[PDB]
């Protein structure tokens, strides 16, 4: 179906990208109109010669423009277009998630857009700037510390820890152990309990790093005496115990 | 052909010629679909057999159009555009016959397409009689049938290799070559003989 | 009457310049240019258009299934519509491809039009459709049917933009003028467009480099056949059946090869070599005389031809002045009027257009350095 529709668009498409960027100032309907146009174009994926035409009609200008400018649907349609049509360095070059993670406590249209951008952040899951993105993700997660969408946010953070080096992982794990003193909330506790596996994968490669490791071991020993789901967090805290054994091998 | 008594003449026969051309193009496209996979299944078998019944009907119409040797219909269809579609049908025929022969399941559709070939050449013989000596109709016959002449190799080798097959297979080192004389003869034995 | 394998044709619009039908045809240089462009034929009389950078050859053409089979593989074949075709540039041997760049406006992503080496890929394949309800798709392609050019790679209408040519979603009809088809036809036969010598019995010549600036006309004996300056391209005043068999009486333009200029009898002075602008009918073109519209019968040959030459406007005849045997035109002249001919070759012509291409491009480069 989309084949024949795109061929009809190659019969009649009807500087549109420049005119996209103007009518924000005053009219909303033409903006949502081009958003629906590019979203419909995003719903298709031999036919590789028209997969070129998917890639053909410059688009990254509009992507980066709507990556930081209402705000839910246009950017969501652009992400749907970009992920289907169009490595990790250019993937993180778009920092679009920076103002979204920055405005993570802005409560209301964006307060409805927050659960949209939770699952929208699941879409790019497939060196300093990596530390910056880990900081923004930890800021949004502590803002999240919607709940069923927060499960998708937690899966997004799990794949974010699965994305990798270990230096920015330790830089974010410092804040994770800092927030673990505030909880060990329970979602941040389970997030740090899952991040204990990535810290174990970093410390097995590695064997104030050992100083923060001993501080985390003492805080985990205190959380073991501070007391199902808490039992699950304690059983995944044994991954942090193995990390400490491989080491010894809102503000 | 014309309705002499009636006002706005319509040749109904050129219309069904063009319909047959559309039929032929769609048969050709069905062949280009099944030209690669070559294990044709009951959906395509059934629908394509229905199309064989379509063309089986319409070539019989074309016979009884010109079976009475009325020369206006002769000159009409001789001047028509079906002649390239005839070449397309032959290109369907020859390239179908190989993979139809290579299947024991497709023997029914082979029989149907073979019957369609028979109706085609019956219609061709029926219209091919009205020649005084040469005829401009005969000119056009001969010229577009030599324009046809690439696929005819396959059907002629097809005919001869099904025909002098049985002209050979009653000989000395064929029939008692297997002792039953029935056709329990093995593959390499028959091959060698 | 129709189109088959190996047919010399051209493509052309009568483009509108405020409804003035600018009869401009497809032009592609090659051997130094990978782009295609335009060539106006509306002034076919005074500033005449070129031929070899405009003609194309119907190489090969098939249906959808055929194309698929070809892509899977890692005679005459009379044209039917809806078929992707293979176009060779008849001069350069290149093949028409939609260039995937944006060397125009663009005017978003319509693509560029050019030539390439291979026949591979889908850019060398061009579907043809009648934009007329009177004729069908898949039926026979007649003489002069305005049609649709759509690729298989870009799958876009080969559009006459502005003077640009692009592949876009914007239709453009195209005229087809059969030139020499088919075949071409047997050897030893004069068919227009050919480049050849002038056998005096000894030849004709043009002065050598840095001299005039190469505008005089002389006879010469010796190995000036080996020189390229004894080469003369045939050029028809007409367009359709330009590659007909050449008959007497009918006049044709003649054009010097190495300079590119036109063999021009300036009636004021002598037989000269004038430019494209002066290249009128009775200034440069000669009626071809045996005495002192389709393929055409093979009237004139190469081995045996008594080529008397009468000018259109003046009526003068092929003679000389008193080796610097300066060839002129006169009412009778000598008994050296009906000379003989000898053809050139294919690689010779391919060098020959590169010769004056080199001349133009490097003189422009020299003066760009000079500025």
């Amino acid at each position: 179906n989309a084949n024949v529709v795109v061929r009809l668009l190659i019969r009649r498409p009807e500087g549109l990208l420049a005119a996209m960027e103007e009518a924000i100032k005053i009219g909303n309907a033409i903006m949502t109109f081009y958003a629906a146009l590019i979203d419909l174009l995003g719903r298709c994926a031999e036919a590789i010669r028209i997969r070129s035409i998917l890639r053909s009609l410059g688009d990254l200008v509009g992507v980066i423009s709507i990556a930081f400018q209402f705000c839910p649907d246009h950017k969501a349609a652009m992400v749907l277009f970009l992920d289907r049509v169009y490595v990790q360095d250019f993937l993180l070059h778009l920092l679009g998630f920076l103002p979204d993670l920055r405005a993570a406590a802005s409560l209301t249209d964006m307060a409805l857009a927050l659960n949209r951008y939770l699952c929208t952040a699941v879409l790019p899951l497939l060196l300093f700037a990596g530390t910056e993105h880990h900081a923004s993700l930890i800021d949004s997660l502590l803002h999240t510390v919607k709940g069923c969408s927060l499960t998708k946010a937690q899966r997004d953070s799990i794949e974010v820890c699965l994305l990798s080096r270990p230096s920015m992982m330790q830089h974010l794990l410092r804040r994770l152990v800092f927030d673990v003193p505030l909880l060990n909330k329970m979602p941040l506790k389970l997030l740090t309990n899952h991040y204990e596996r990535c810290w174990k994968y970093y410390c097995l490669p590695g064997g104030a790093s050992e100083e923060e490791l001993h501080l985390s071991r003492k805080l985990f020993w205190g959380i073991f005496d501070a007391l199902y789901e808490q039992e699950l967090f304690k059983l995944a805290l044994p991954c942090l115990s193995a990390v400490a054994g491989a080491l010894p091998p809102n503000f | 052909r014309t309705q002499t008594g009636n006002n706005t003449t319509v040749n109904i026969i050129i219309s069904t010629v063009d319909y047959l051309l559309r039929v032929q193009e769609s048969i050709s496209d069905f062949y280009w679909y099944y030209s690669g996979k070559d294990v044709i299944d009951e959906q395509g078998q059934r629908n394509f057999s229905k199309a064989i019944q379509v063309a089986k009907q319409v070539f019989n119409t074309l016979t009884e159009y010109i079976q009475g040797p009325c020369t206006g219909n002769q000159q009409s269809l001789a001047h028509s555009r079906l002649w390239d579609a005839v070449v397309g049908f032959l290109h369907v025929f020859a390239h179908m016959q190989m993979k139809l022969s290579q299947d024991s399941s497709q023997i029914e559709l082979l029989k149907e397409l073979m019957d369609l070939q028979k109706d085609m050449v019956v219609m061709l013989l029926s219209m091919l009689e009205g020649n005084v000596v040469n005829g401009t109709i005969g000119k056009q016959m001969v010229d577009m049938l030599v324009e046809s002449s690439n696929n005819v190799e396959m059907i002629l080798k097809f005919f001869d290799m099904f025909l002098k097959l049985k002209d050979l297979t009653s000989s000395d080192t064929f029939k008692e070559y297997d002792p039953d004389g029935k056709g329990v003869i093995s593959k390499r034995d028959f091959h060698k003989a | 009457q129709f189109l088959r394998t190996d047919d010399e044709v051209v493509l052309q619009c009568t483009a509108t310049i405020h409804k003035e039908q600018q009869k401009l045809c497809l032009a592609a240089e090659g051997f130094g240019n990978r782009l295609c462009f335009l060539e106006s034929t509306s002034n076919s009389k005074n500033v005449p258009p070129d031929l070899s950078i405009c003609t194309f050859v119907l190489e090969q053409s098939l249906s959808v299934r055929a194309l698929q089979e070809m892509l899977a593989n890692t005679g005459h074949r009379t044209l039917l519509y809806g078929h992707a075709i293979l176009l060779r540039h008849s001069y350069s041997g290149m093949y028409l491809c939609c260039l995937s760049t944006s060397r125009s406006s663009t005017d978003k992503l319509a693509f560029d039009v050019g030539l390439q080496e291979d026949t591979t890929g889908e850019a060398c394949w061009w579907t043809i459709h009648p934009a007329s309800k009177q004729r069908s798709e898949g039926e026979k392609v007649r003489v002069g049917d305005d049609l649709i050019l759509v690729s298989v790679s870009s799958e876009r209408y080969l559009h006459l933009s502005y003077l640009h040519v692009d592949a876009a979603f914007q239709q453009t009809l195209w005229s087809v003028a059969p030139i020499s088809s088919g075949s071409e036809a047997a050897q030893g036969y004069l068919i227009g467009g050919d480049v050849l010598r002038l056998l005096h019995g000894e030849c004709l010549t043009v002065p050598s480099g840095e001299h005039e600036q190469r505008r005089t006309v002389h006879y010469e004996g010796g190995a000036v056949s080996v020189h390229a300056r004894s080469l003369w391209r045939l050029e028809t005043l007409r367009v359709a059946w330009s590659g007909s068999h050449i008959r007497w009486g009918q006049p044709f333009r003649l054009r010097h090869v190495t300079t590119g200029k036109y063999l021009s009898l300036m009636e004021d002075k002598s037989l000269l070599l004038m430019d494209k602008e002066k290249a009128d009918v009775k200034s440069t073109a000669f009626t071809f005389r045996s005495s002192k519209d389709g393929m055409g019968t093979s009237e004139i040959k190469y081995g045996d031809s008594v080529c008397f030459i009468q000018h259109i406007g003046t009526g003068l005849w092929l003679t000389y002045q008193s080796i610097q045997r300066k060839a002129i035109m006169h009412h009778e002249g000598h008994m050296d009027d009906g000379l003989n001919l000898s053809r050139s070759q294919h690689e010779e012509s391919r060098t020959a257009r590169v010769i004056r291409s080199t001349v133009f491009l490097f003189n422009r480069f020299i003066r760009g350095l000079d500025a």
